[PDB]
DNA sequence: CTGGAGAATCCCGGTGCCGAGGCCGCTCAATTGGTCGTAGACAGCTCTAGCACCGCTTAAACGCACGTACGCGCTGTCCCCCGCGTTTTAACCGCCAAGGGGATTACTCCCTAGTCTCCAGGCACGTGTCAGATATATACATCCTGT
DNA sequence: ACAGGATGTATATATCTGACACGTGCCTGGAGACTAGGGAGTAATCCCCTTGGCGGTTAAAACGCGGGGGACAGCGCGTACGTGCGTTTAAGCGGTGCTAGAGCTGTCTACGACCAATTGAGCGGCCTCGGCACCGGGATTCTCCAG
């Protein structure tokens, strides 16, 4: 509720398998799943620590979608479709 | 400035006079035009400082187009823009 | 009874998920992940609903970008499965480690 | 020493 | 007699809105007169060839509204737009249908 | 503006009071300082447009430092710069 | 009577030079007073770590004069400066002496 | 005026780069394949660097015109600015 | 006597990772650059430092492939790098 | 595997010399000192929309079992690449000369910021309605285990 | 393989529905007209430095040869992963409700641009000299096969 512990296991095994099959992956070993949790963990930390600092600079308690776009335009991963 | 969706829709009716566009697809085209805008103008600004000038001309943009657009997109858009300038000055 | 060979259902799903464009992670566990990470930077943050949807659709586009490259690094060295060597290799070539 | 508290080096001696 | 500069130049993108965004963007101290005319041709040209190709893809799926799947298929099946938009992801865009030939039977 | 080589050499004598620097190594340090300058100022300029402001303050640079410098370089340089500002206003 | 504003901040980088580069650099319409003071301290801090590390590099190669191999060895032997300068080519830089473990004579 | 000139990048010169890269053994087909890489890599830098000089109405490619072309492609080069 | 094959190649890696000098002969490099630029605009001239900038950038680029080509060949349980590996490593890189 | 073995990297001292490094004038840029005026801080208020909770579906995750196809280790072959030597090519250096073209300076004009008036294009906000989604039945093109 | 059973998959028709396209009012931002001034064009310098050539030294490239180590194909084991079924857990609607805070408006004032007068910090130039480099000389240090 407050501390919000361990939701990285919320990304399940068949959720990862769907993402792999967009890439055209036919066979998946059992050790990908713990690695893939570890990968986007450090991916989201690099995006959120940018997008929060836009909001703290604008003195807001919320985080807008435009702040996320500015964090991703920063890292060479520009989004289209949010402004 | 809020959008380009009027102007995008005029081009779309000009090219494909029957097809339409969803709102989500319009918002991508709206974000698309804004992206290349500060790609070109943000880089043509750097050409002014590299030559110690203070005006951005059509010449400053024409070389900025040749840096950004690869291949035949350069050879068409440069030929496209010079048609617009010569029509603009003659009228 | 009827039973497919181990690999025909796999190629069936690759044609399925490359055809459609929906978001593949369930929303409420992802929408709970972002508040796990945001607590370590500033307590009591609030999120626009479109801000979280931007975080799926970049991160899902990021992970599919890996599995296109880890697949190539598994076809290279003449395999079909993907070991976690492949993920570790096709991030160190990109310059992420 | 010029600035030790200002600069960062904790680990390690290489 | 209004005679807007886009109509004066024969374009359809707003020359005035480009000219204001150049001056209100801290790009330089001055902006030449032919400069926003030249941008408005280029931006109108690049949006012409995407809607050319995306209109072809919507016809191939027997639809009339262009959906952002069609924008994804229009860009990724053109090698010059791929070099222009390599670092760009598209929301609700998806991936090209592409299966590696090693994985196919048998 | 032509160089920073006087100012680089003052820092070098302050840190290592015995070592020296070649001219080619000075030209890299001269190009180094110019690179981070428009990394910071070129990005802190973008914070002004994102908040529709027109002044660049120390607050505009402090958040621009936290975006650019990773890890403990952020935690030191922010603490470094606020010492300089408070000394500047008090004197 | 001079009392240069860099000396008021207790720095060595020229605050007045930085303030001139911000104004004619076309970054904004205005530049605050505390802005070039805050920026010059940051630029001083970054040079103060490279020259401290490259100074240790030349001392380890028994030389008293930093040449740009020592800048290459000082940057690439961190993880923060390496991350900051990950896409930077240094003239006369060379490569870290790295050999893969598989490419070694067995026994 | 100038003939086939990529052959000036000799076989031992390509070997020296791989030794600095850390390559212990090199197959034979690479020597006519890295020459196809410089032919791509230089045509993406010289194409940009000429367009700076034509914009500045010069005839000599300066050192800064190379650095500006390299900084644009994400290869920032120090030691010449 | 004669060394075993490989031990000489290791000693070069010990040496060329220690030096910083340019590994391509400079005069055939200039003749290469002037004929590539021959195609874009005829009758161009070059500063001498402008070519040396193209020297050091392109050498650091090719070295940049060969530590990533080398990781491809180790990944294939091999020692010899091959043109399969270069075509991989620049394709993951995004070229 | 040990052992001289030859080869090689290291440490050693010695010339020695060109490039750091510290002088010198000196001038152009930073400083001081005021002075507008406006950007921005701040208070106040509206109300959106984000958080929280409810139940109730049911799709999706989970767990389990099974067989099999792939990973992986092993072996053997051979050939392709390394190492070494000899011979040949041309990079490199130093020197020289010529002039193109970069760089700078005056000069002047034409172009653009700026102001004010003016007004119509393009916003917000509506409203019908057809493209599309969903469903259902049919026909069809699959995979595949048998024979 | 054939075949047919079986399973998906495509196809056609029908029927909603809500988002798209269109219309309207309005308003504020673009256009017109004009003035002023300075940025940049242009011509004319200078003179740096780039191109071109030459001759000699010699390092490096090229070539050939022999051999062995590595690539690669083949084979076999066996286990880890797919397929599928049954069970179970929450995601997902959708609906309600609260209030935090985002957004906006209105003052107002402190802060930065601008300016003019005024030095001195920093550039350029010019010196010297010593750090580093090259040379030579052993000095250890791996590498290697013949035992």
């Amino acid at each position: 509720r407050k501390v919000l512990r361990d939701n990285i296991q919320g990304i399940t095994k068949p959720a990862i398998r769907r993402l792999a099959r967009r890439g055209g992956v036919k066979r998946i070993s059992g050790l990908i799943y713990e690695e893939t949790r570890g990968v986007l963990k450090v991916f989201l930390e690099n995006v959120i620590r940018d997008a929060v600092t836009y909001t703290e600079h604008a003195k807001r308690k919320t985080v807008t979608a435009m702040d996320v776009v500015y964090a991703l335009k920063r890292q060479g991963r520009t989004l289209y479709g949010f402004g | 400035k809020e959008s380009y969706s009027v102007y995008v829709y005029k081009v779309l009716k000009q090219v494909h006079p029957d097809t339409g566009i969803s709102s989500k697809a319009m918002g991508i085209m709206n974000s698309f035009v804004n992206d290349i805008f500060e790609r070109i103008a943000g880089e043509a600004s750097r050409l002014a400082h590299y030559n110690k000038r203070s005006t951005i001309t059509s010449r400053e943009i024409q070389t900025a187009v040749r840096l950004l657009l690869p291949g035949e997109l350069a050879k068409h858009a440069v030929s496209e823009g010079t048609k617009a300038v010569t029509k603009y000055t003659s009228a | 009874p009827h039973r497919y060979r181990p690999g025909t259902v796999a190629l069936r799903e690759i044609r399925r998920y490359q055809k459609s464009t929906e978001l593949l992670i369930r929303k409420l566990p992802f929408q709970r992940l972002v508040r796990e990470i945001a607590q370590d930077f500033k307590t009591d943050l609030r999120f626009q609903s479109s801000a979280v949807m931007a975080l799926q659709e970049a991160s899902e586009a990021y992970l599919v970008g890996l599995f296109e490259d880890t697949n190539l690094s598994a076809i290279h060295a003449k395999r079909v499965t993907i070991m976690p060597k492949d993920i570790q290799l096709a991030r160190r070539i990109r310059g992420e480690r | 020493h010029a600035w030790t508290h200002r600069l960062r080096e904790r680990k390690q001696l290489v | 007699k209004a005679k807007t500069r886009s109509s004066r130049a024969g374009l359809q993108f707003p020359v005035g809105r480009v000219h204001r965004l150049l001056r209100k963007g801290n790009y330089s101290e001055r902006v030449g007169a032919g400069a926003p005319v030249y941008l408005a041709a280029v931006l109108e040209y690049l949006t012409a060839e995407i809607l050319e190709l995306a209109g072809n893809a919507a016809r191939d799926n027997k639809k009339t509204r262009i959906i952002p799947r069609h924008l994804q298929l229009a860009i990724r099946n053109d090698e010059e737009l791929n070099k222009l938009l390599g670092r760009v992801t598209i929301a609700q865009g998806g991936v090209l249908p592409n299966i590696q030939a090693v994985l196919l039977p048998k």
